């Protein structure tokens, strides 16, 4: 919810003393992409018996 | 994913000199580095996503709830966070804006208000910047502030000038000091 | 190649004898550069970066383990207010910041080499200027800007591998800035006051008052610095231009902050590359091990995987807690030194530099700290005849803070580190018992 | 003040810290389908049952050994404290310690410890000088034709006479043959002041 909520989480304590008591976490990004690069390597005789 | 090499991460087209027998690069770390394209011949550096550890500052809950946040190692002109709110799920928790950042060597303080005055370090961040919920902005806020080292002094010192006291001050003291840890032991079986 | 049995020195064999004492004619005063650690590098880890690779499927069986990992992550922490602790209460000794005043001539020293140059930014002093550009840290913990990382890693940045996996080293509290600051502010105060402001109030004194009380302080009186006080001052400032020189041309001066530095590189490093290792698993990253193996035995694989790196994570704090302890040794013994040497007149042998202690200067060193202990030493001695006491009258007459010296048919007294015959005189012997107690006693006058 | 005893307290808390984490160790499931072990043997074979608490012995065993490691580092630290308190009791309280900044801040008189829990309070006693005042100094005294240094004190003049008193408290007597010493003429000194001498 806040970085109040997730120092308490990883200190186990509803209360929170002063200071920097929590290096919470890290930064990142989700992503999205396709697999089984390449195509154009060659053709396939497929049709020859179709 | 290339030629069965999966991953994730940036490109930004390096000019590497890749050899025809060479597809895949590593670092001087066994990193994955760069990549050649499975079908033409460019030349890809896998450059690392955003990435930042964040640091929250809070105050004593007794006192507020106000905290700030500090992205260690990052320059406020990166992308701290900055989503609309459909981009990264394990960081729901947005920061972005709030008119009130100071680009410190340590990281980007996000929620602390940065000021000239020189007090002792209450909490310390980091590359001298300490942080205090002081009352005196009168409201209260998160600052922040170079650390005073001390009270600036002098010693007019001279080739025919000296200094010798007129009465004394018995001070008393105090030192603690730990002499002696809790004795345990231990049953492997029973533990 | 050609091998040998060490030789423990050049021999050498005091001429003793019941009645023969050296005593010296004249000094110099050295300087001798002693290094050490105040502070190593900090660290902070994610377990989640380092081991499963950004994963949920791995995160929630990292988390199986949750308390192992925060462990480490408490002790890291603990290590890295440690060494600004440390810091601290090696450089921070004193909460008023002097400042130093326009140098006038300070009866002939020249703190050029040690007094910060305006001259340049960082406003600090020509051999601390040396000594920051004889080490190179891997990682200062800076701002690093995104675009580093991002191309060109030819060179040796190693970082962007460390940072891929957690591992992370942060920026000390204090900056170099303070630390120079601090230095300067002690050593304005030991020039002008002297050890006056370890105690209290900065009590100000002519320099040459201040050595003349260390001189005091072992013996050799204020006259032997008041009547030798250019040759002293010329042979101080030979002294600081060599060591200046020897710092610069030796490239093996900062060799202990070298090696620290080295370590914890190393150890990064290593632990780095261990990732890489196959801890009996198919493959190294756990992906592969999902896409091709099934769950059923994909979970213990990735199990084994996670108590590996867990283990290596645990030597590495495990071996950077000893070498923290080492370096809190350290540093606290570089706070005695400190407070001792520079803010006093140290009597402990071997402990403010070789001989007789006068005077110390703290540098700001890169995670470390240089002392330049100022010493008395004699040199060109001579050999005298002695006697324990002196027969005038039937009583026995004792030396009260020297030593019985002859120089043949005369018979003088003197002090013990330097040379200074005065007549035997009854201000200088006080007279107890008779002579026949004695064993060595000689007949001479005791002039009144 | 609250947190003035923090230094000992932090001990019983590593020390509860390390076993209460200790315990919840006991919960983590170390490559096993459950972290209780009559569960285990209630729910497979011993054949199949020793696959899992093979593991579980694995895990628990590097428990004790993460905590039997540390407790040897913190008992590192304490005894360097205990040596130290060792020390600072036999060089503050049997005596008196000319070492700077060791027996408390300032020149020490004497020391008195004070028992506590899990440690040791030193309580110092120093002597810190005040409210000083500025004279002008003199390294020697010329006299007739020979220059004079003071015994032990220092020389000082509050502006028309000349006294010499001990550097930590200005008790200015005058400059008498006994409070001085002879050390040859006056030349060799750079800046020596004229002033007579009491025989």
């Amino acid at each position: 919810l806040d970085p109040l909520s997730e120092t308490k989480c990883t200190l186990k304590s509803f209360t929170v003393e002063k200071g920097i008591y929590q290096t919470s976490n890290f930064r990142v990004q989700p992503t999205e992409s396709i697999v089984r690069f390449p195509n154009i390597t060659n053709l396939c005789p497929f049709h020859e018996v179709f | 994913n290339f030629n069965g090499l999966t991953g994730t991460g940036v490109l930004t087209e390096s000019n590497k000199k890749f050899l025809p027998f060479q597809q895949f690069g590593r670092d001087i770390a066994d990193t994955t580095d760069a990549v050649r394209d499975p079908q033409t011949l460019e030349i890809l550096d896998i450059t690392p996503c955003s990435f930042g550890g964040v640091s929250v500052i809070t105050p004593g809950t007794n006192t507020s709830n106000q905290v700030a946040v500090l992205y260690q190692g990052v320059n406020c002109t990166e992308v701290p966070v900055a989503i609309h709110a459909d981009q990264l799920t394990p960081t729901w928790r947005v920061y972005s804006t709030g008119s009130n950042v100071f680009q410190t060597r340590a990281g980007c303080l996000i929620g602390a208000e940065y000021v000239n005055n020189s007090y002792e370090c209450d909490i310390p961040i980091g590359a001298g910047i300490c942080a205090s919920y002081q009352t005196q902005t009168a409201s209260q806020s998160i600052i922040a502030y170079t650390m005073s080292l001390g009270a600036e002094n002098s010693v007019a010192y001279s080739n025919n000038s000296i200094a010798i006291p007129t009465n004394f001050t018995i001070s008393v003291t105090t030192e603690i000091l730990p002499v002696s840890m809790t004795k345990t032991s231990v049953d492997c079986t029973m533990y | 190649i050609i091998a040998y049995t060490m030789s423990l020195g050049a021999e050498n064999s005091v001429a003793y004898s019941n009645n023969s004492i050296a005593i010296p004619t004249n000094f110099t005063i050295s300087v001798t550069t002693e290094i050490l650690p105040v502070s190593m590098t900090k660290t902070s880890v994610d377990c989640t970066m380092y081991i499963c690779g950004d994963s949920t499927e791995c995160s929630n069986l990292l988390l199986q383990y949750g308390s192992f990992c925060t462990q480490l992550k408490r002790a890291l922490t603990g290590i890295a207010v440690e060494q600004d602790k440390n810091t601290q209460e090696v450089f921070a000794q004193v909460k008023q910041i002097y400042k130093t005043p326009p140098i006038k001539y300070f009866g002939g020293f020249n703190f050029s080499q040690i007094l910060p140059d305006p001259s340049k930014p960082s406003k600090r002093s020509p051999i601390e200027d040396l000594l920051f550009n004889k080490v190179t840290l891997a990682d200062a913990g800076f701002i690093k800007q995104y675009g580093d990382c991002l191309g060109d890693i030819a060179a040796r940045d190693l970082i962007c591998a460390q940072k891929f996996n957690g591992l992370t080293v942060l920026p000390p509290l204090l900056t170099d800035e303070m630390i120079a600051q601090y230095t300067s502010a002690l050593l304005a105060g030991t020039i002008t006051s002297g050890w006056t402001f370890g105690a209290g109030p900065a009590l100000q004194i002519p320099f040459p008052m201040q050595m003349a009380y260390r001189f005091n302080g072992i013996g050799v009186t204020q006259n032997v610095l008041y009547e030798n006080q250019k040759l002293i001052a010329n042979q101080f400032n030979s002294a600081i231009g060599k060591i200046q020189d020897s710092l610069s041309s030796t490239p093996s001066a900062l060799g202990k902050l070298q090696d620290v530095v080295n370590h914890n590189a190393q150890a990064l490093n290593t632990l780095v590359k261990q990732l890489s290792s196959k801890f009996g698993a198919i493959s190294s990253v756990l992906n592969d091990i999902l896409s091709r193996l099934d769950p059923p035995e994909a979970e213990v694989q990735i199990d084994r995987l996670i108590t590996g790196r867990l283990q290596s994570l645990q030597t590495y704090v495990t071996q950077q807690l000893i070498r923290a302890a080492e370096i809190r040794a350290s540093a606290n013994l570089a706070a005695t030194k400190m407070s001792e040497c520079v803010l006093g007149q140290s009597k402990r042998v071997d402990f403010c530099g070789k001989g007789y202690h006068l005077m110390s200067f703290p540098q700001s060193a890169p995670h470390g700290v240089v002392f330049l202990h100022v010493t008395y030493v004699p040199a060109q001695e001579k050999n005298f005849t002695t006697a324990p006491a002196i027969c005038h009258d039937g009583k026995a007459h004792f030396p009260r803070e020297g030593v019985f010296v002859s120089n043949g048919t005369h018979w003088f007294v003197t002090q013990r580190n330097f040379y200074e015959p005065q007549i035997i005189t009854t201000d200088n012997t006080f007279v107890s018992g008779n002579c026949d107690v004695v064993i060595g006693i000689v007949n001479n006058t005791v002039y009144d």
